[PDB]
């Protein structure tokens, strides 16, 4: 609760990630039109587009309420205060500015990540199954956009572990581990199925996806969640954290009590293991056998795997 | 690249005359399932004429041009062999061969499908 060095390195781990990740989109953009690839370029730095305006709109709104050049004076001005005071830290109530301070910067880096580390890695890695091998720029930005997933999950739960003292339990390293992993294993099976499905139609799937984040807009309402002051602020946060909820579940406002991460997983059994149903019942030709097994197999077991570790830490913590 | 894909055979002939064109990949094609060619001429996107499996052999076709191109490997030279008959005044446009590794999509028709291309070459139609 004081700041101490041991979540410094966790904190200056981020540009590591943060920047390695800005760098990698746009090298890699440009890349796609040398290559002449223009469809995915274009695409792929409309998320780093969007993945920052985002955050900004939301840093915009928490500076103007603790408080031309405003407009950039986003996540970098932001930053820079608190290595500011936390290079005195490691010099030497500042602590209590410093701790909350940087569990803020925190929770935006979430949704600036699962905004870009999600949805991102989708079109990566439908241009790497299609393509078969893929070159070095594309294995670093999955990489990079995989230990950006990792590090910023486990980062909340420590936020989660120092916020209040209710899960007094988690502390030790297997919770870390275990939490990780369930992020990391359920989203790459969704991934993988909807990766899956837009070689179909990719139609059917951005309409998929709309009733899916419309669901979870609407969900935004029925909870009330309210974390931003400006009517225009929450109608833009409903916005963004229903787009969350096609990917993974969050327990909005932590006042739940199970009952809708059930819900939300109990369709997600039958929806992703009834999409495999479909295509091994009736074969499609379009779609190369040989390679299918190991990616059914892969898609399935996965997702077996999540829900194994969702066993583990509910059951002996929550 | 590991490997530099070579084009040649293109040239000026006739209509409805014949024509082969040969496209050589020197280096190490283990690894590549799918091979090809296409057709681009100034005013339209690529599309998919031919390809086959080096594994097998199975030659998948166009609609369009099905029944009459006539494609064959030779593993000996590594290289693949492109024959005209009756040509067609719309054939003249640049003829490029790519390849790509193994994958999961089975249509090697697809543009986007292949991973690296080849300069290709110049032919017409009289
Ligand atoms: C922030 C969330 C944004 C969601 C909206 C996205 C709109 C996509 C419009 C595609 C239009 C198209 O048809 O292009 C399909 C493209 C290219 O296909 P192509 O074979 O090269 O042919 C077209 C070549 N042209 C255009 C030169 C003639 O690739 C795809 O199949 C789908 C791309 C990845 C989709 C992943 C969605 C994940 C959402 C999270």
């Amino acid at each position: 609760m004081k700041y101490t060095i041991c979540n410094f390195m966790m904190s200056v781990l981020g540009i590591i990630i943060y920047v390695t990740d800005l760098v990698a989109d746009i090298v890699l953009t440009v890349r796609y039109f040398y290559d002449g690839q223009y469809v995915f370029g274009v695409l792929t730095l409309s998320f780093v587009l969007c993945g920052t305006l985002i955050v900004h709109c939301f840093s915009y709104s928490w500076l103007k309420d603790d408080l031309l050049h405003c407009l950039q004076g986003g996540v970098f001005t932001r930053y820079w205060f608190v290595l500011r005071t936390g290079y005195h830290v490691v010099f030497k109530d500042p602590h209590k500015e410093a701790i909350d301070m940087a569990t803020d910067l925190s929770m935006l880096r979430l949704f600036e990540t699962y905004l870009e580390g999600c949805p991102q890695l989708i079109l990566q890695l439908y241009a790497f199954l299609e393509r078969g091998q893929a070159n070095f720029s594309q294995y670093m930005v999955i990489m990079v956009s995989c230990c950006a997933i990792s590090w910023s999950t486990v980062d909340y739960q420590i936020a989660l572990r120092k916020s209040l003292p209710d899960k007094n339990l988690l502390r030790g390293f297997w919770p870390k581990l275990t939490y990780l992993f369930y992020k990391l294993f359920t989203l790459l099976s969704w991934m993988l199925s909807v990766v899956l499905l837009l070689f179909v139609d990719v139609r059917t799937v951005l309409l998929l996806l709309l009733f899916l984040w419309t669901v979870g807009f609407i969900w935004a309402f029925i909870n009330h969640t309210q974390f931003c002051n400006s009517l225009s602020m929450e109608f833009l946060y409903r916005l963004v954290v229903g787009f969350i909820l096609v990917f993974t579940f969050f327990n909005i406002k932590g006042q739940n009590t199970k009952c809708p991460m059930s819900c939300y997983y109990t369709v997600r059994v039958l929806g992703t293991l009834g999409i495999l149903t479909v295509f091994w019942i009736y074969p499609l030709s379009i779609f190369n056998s040989d390679y299918f097994i190991p990616i059914s197999a892969t898609i399935v077991l996965s997702l077996l795997f999540g829900i194994i570790f969702l066993g583990v830490y509910y059951g002996t913590y929550h | 690249s590991q490997v530099q894909l070579v084009e040649s055979g293109g040239g000026s002939v006739q209509a409805g005359g014949s024509l082969r064109l040969s496209c050589a990949a020197s280096g190490n094609i283990a690894d590549i399932y799918y091979l090809g060619w296409f057709r681009q001429a100034p005013g339209k996107e690529r599309e998919g004429v031919a390809a086959l499996i080096t594994y097998n052999g199975r030659t998948y076709y166009a609609d369009s041009v099905k029944g009459r191109f006539t494609v064959s490997l030779d593993n000996a030279k590594n290289t693949v062999y492109l024959q005209m008959n009756s040509l067609k005044p719309e054939d003249t446009a640049l003829y490029y061969c790519a390849a790509a590794y193994n994958g999961l999509i089975a249509a090697p028709l697809k543009v986007t499908r292949y991973w690296y291309w080849g300069q290709g070459t110049q032919v017409t139609v009289s």
